[PDB]
Order: structure tokens, then sequence, then C-alpha cells
């Protein structure tokens, strides 16, 4: 469920 | 972290996420303390009974964090790793003795108001504030129960347990680069790390000049928060020559 | 020579909500 990076 | 409760923002700004980068997942805790080094448990990078081993390539540090699965723009710092020190007596055959692994990164970090490093502790130090009964602190982003994820970072204040109940609590052998915390049954309170925050720290705050510490490292334990039953931590100062040794080499 | 004194702390001599209680174990 993490987000994602640049 | 179980029967812990939300940090405040910047309680624990030498917390480290270690990220890994395909599946995207927290891999453990860890700890900044310098621009360029983070300390972690060795058995976050290297646990063959798992087939775990990770290289440089295979994972990303994540400073600042509160959140923990936002991108927190403008606040979090993400770093590449140049190199992985694994201690070289780290005995994951028997008991995780040594369990310390300190990793270099690729740029300095910048500090902030969210990014700060934690002290490492003398001999002093430790002779000091490594009592049975005086407590310390664990943070992490790991499982609130044993068997469940946190919004943000969790935190939980626990006791130094005496050697002799510590011993008699596990089959594990003990050694003295270990130290176990945590609430016994007859004491109400209750608060253990979990599943994500091992590698990360266990700091104390020291009555003598109001610094922070990290004293040991979430290393093992059996279940989470089982009654009778104690977290491990790896001795930091024990392991503090082989610190120096790997810092002052590369 | 900073370590361990957080910006949003003690660096402007403000406690966190649970610190008092570590103190307090320190006898
Ligand atoms: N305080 C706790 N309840 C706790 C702390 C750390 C861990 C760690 C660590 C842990 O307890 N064991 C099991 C283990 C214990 C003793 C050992 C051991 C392995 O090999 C030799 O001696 C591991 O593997 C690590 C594994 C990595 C993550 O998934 C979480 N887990 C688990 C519970
Ligand atoms: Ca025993
Ligand atoms: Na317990």
């Amino acid at each position: 469920d993490f987000e994602e990076i640049p | 972290i179980v029967e812990g409760s939300d940090a405040e923002i910047g309680m624990s700004p030498w917390q480290v996420m270690l990220f890994r980068k395909s599946p995207q997942e927290l891999l453990c805790g860890a700890s900044l303390i310098s621009d360029r080094w983070v300390l972690t448990a060795a058995h976050c990078l290297l646990y063959p009974p798992w087939d775990k081993n990770f290289t440089e390539n295979d994972l990303l540090v994540r400073i600042g964090k509160h959140s923990r699965t936002a991108y927190e723009r403008n606040i979090e710092k993400i770093s590449m790793l140049e190199k992985i020190y694994i201690h070289p007596r780290y005995n994951w055959r028997e008991n995780l003795d040594r369990d310390i692994a300190l990793m270099k990164l690729k740029k300095p970090v910048a500090f902030s108001d969210y990014i700060h490093p934690v002290c490492l502790p003398d001999r002093e130090t430790a002779a000091s504030l490594l009592q049975a009964g005086y407590k310390g602190r664990v943070t992490g982003w790991g499982n609130l129960k044993e068997t469940g994820q946190p919004s943000v970072l969790q935190v939980v204040n626990l006791p130094i347990v005496e050697r002799p109940v510590c011993k008699d609590s596990t089959r594990i052998r003990i050694t003295d680069n270990m130290f176990c915390a945590g609430y016994k049954p007859d004491e109400g309170k209750r608060g253990d790390a979990c599943e994500g925050d091992s590698g990360g720290p266990f700091v104390m705050k020291s009555p003598f000049n109001n610094r922070w510490y990290q004293m040991g490292i979430v290393s093992w334990g059996e279940g989470c928060d089982r009654d009778g039953k104690y977290g491990f931590y790896t001795h930091v100062f024990r392991l503090k020559k082989w610190i120096q040794k790997v810092i002052d080499q590369f | 020579a900073d370590c361990g004194l957080r910006p949003l702390f003690e660096k402007k001599s403000l406690e966190d909500k649970t610190e008092r209680e570590l103190l307090e174990s320190y006898i």
C-alpha cells in the first residue's frame, strides 16, 4: 500500500 | 510496534525506514548516526535460513518520515546505499549474536527539523543508563499485532529487564552483546517491537546532558508482546569498537 | 557535536509527551 516515489 | 502510540512530529528524527525497491515494502527499521552512516540489524540484510541476502541496490533508505506509506514530499529524503558492512562475527546460526550492520550512503543527507542523528553511547553512558528498570524507547512502522499496519510511526517506552529474567524466558543462549526489555506479566503495562520494527533503535535520554543515545538495536523476540517473553536488543556499546573501526577505515 | 538534540524538542526546550516517563525511571 505504498505510494509511489519519484 | 504492539501496544504503542502514534509518535509526535520530529520525535525520532534519526528514525530510518529501510525500503525494498521491488517489490515495494517495509524491510526494517534503522537509525541515522551521521550524515552518511545508517545503523541497523545484520538480520535485516543477511539471514540465510530465509534466503535473505540483500545487496546495496536492492533497497533504499527513507529518512525524515512520519507516515508509513505516503511519499512525504518536501520532508523525507531518499538515499541510496554505497556499501553494506555486516559484523564479521554475526552469529545467524545460533542466536543472532552481534546482530549489527552499517550502511554508508551514496551522498550525505542534509539535516532538518525532521532529520537529525542520534548519539552513540560511550562506556560511561552505558554504565549509567543500562540498568534494570530504566526505560528506553522503541520506534517503528512494523505490525501493530503479532497476528494491522500503522498509518504513522509508532512509539513505546519499555524497561530494561534483569539479565536472569531475560535468560529464564527463553531457550535461546543469551550473550553479553544482547539485553532484553519489556514489562513482566505482573506489571500490567504492555508493549513490544514486532515484524517490520527490527533493526530500529532503542534509545534513552541521558539525564546528565539531555541527549538521546541509541543503546540498542531491535534484534529478536518470540512472537510479539507475549506475556512472559521479552524483546531482545543488540548492545550497541559492546559493539562500538567494530562500529568505529568500520567508520574510521571507510 | 549536536547528536541527540532534536530540532523540534531539545533545541527549542519543548518536551515530548512521554519522555518524562523515561526520566522518572532513572532513579
Ligand atoms: N521484539 C520482538 N517481538 C521481535 C523483534 C525482532 C523480530 C525479528 C527477528 C527475529 O526475532 N527472528 C527470529 C529469530 C530469533 C532468534 C534467532 C534467530 C531468528 O536465528 C538465531 O536466533 C528473525 O529472524 C528476525 C525477524 C525479522 C523480521 O521478520 C522480524 N523478526 C521479531 C520479533
Ligand atoms: Ca534459558
Ligand atoms: Na512480553
